């Protein structure tokens, strides 16, 4: 429930223009409600989340890209 | 994640979650003979796409804040 | 005329056969692999070096 009503909030946010204040809204883990995250305090660096969706989608292309192995066994 | 941590310092718990996940869902799309290649470049698109809306409407300047934000930042690492 | 030469040996049948028959089986193995469809393979050495 909590996540659908962090979607919905995105969403609204998303296909209102007139709620682009919506985009700040996160999640608000001591209570468990939905809390606008910019004037809660709660950010990151913009670099931590883009190389985590970078080094991250190619580690999944990387293991994704294998379809067979061959464990040759230890010579000893 | 090592690498994670060596070239950022921070979310290195959240860059292997989202890695198995994207992997997980990946096979689970592989597995409804969904050819891989479509699959990684799905991905890639999708990541360029998340980036480049990261950057054009999710970034806050912090010079519109201040040292609240450097506090607001360490606080919540 | 009749019969031939007998060719009492079968041995170098057998060994042409099983010739054709590992260089098959090596075309079947690498054959995934073929193409802008193919797919990697990860291969793990005895010292447990990982190559894909
Ligand atoms: N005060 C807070 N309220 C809500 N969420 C938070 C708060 N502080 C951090 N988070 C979130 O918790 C997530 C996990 O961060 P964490 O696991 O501590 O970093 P790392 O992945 O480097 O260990 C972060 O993505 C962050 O958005
Ligand atoms: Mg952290």
């Amino acid at each position: 429930d909590l996540v659908a009503k962090l979607r919905a909030f995105h969403n609204e946010a998303q296909v209102n223009p007139e709620r682009k204040n919506l985009k700040w809204i996160g999640l608000d883990l001591s209570n468990g409600k939905p809390r606008d995250n910019k004037q809660a305090g709660v950010f990151e660096p913009t670099i931590v989340k883009v190389k985590s969706l970078k080094f991250a989608t190619e580690a999944a292309i990387t293991i994704l890209r294998i379809d067979d192995l061959i464990k040759l066994h230890p010579e000893s | 994640a090592d690498l994670q941590d060596k070239e950022v310092g921070d979310g290195t718990t959240s860059v292997v979650i989202i890695a198995a996940e994207l992997l997980k869902n990946a096979d689970e799309l592989v597995k409804q003979k969904i050819h891989p290649t479509s699959v990684i470049s799905g991905y890639r698109l999708a990541c360029k796409e998340a980036v480049r809306y990261i950057n054009e409407n999710l970034i806050v300047n912090t010079d519109e804040l201040g040292r609240d934000c450097l506090i607001n930042a360490a606080k919540t690492s | 005329r009749g019969k031939g030469a007998y060719q009492d040996r079968d041995k170098p049948a057998q060994i042409r056969f099983s010739n054709i028959s590992a260089a098959k089986a090596v075309a079947d193995a690498i054959r995934t692999s073929l193409g802008p469809k193919g797919m990697d393979k990860m291969i793990q050495d005895g010292k447990g070096d990982v190559t894909i």
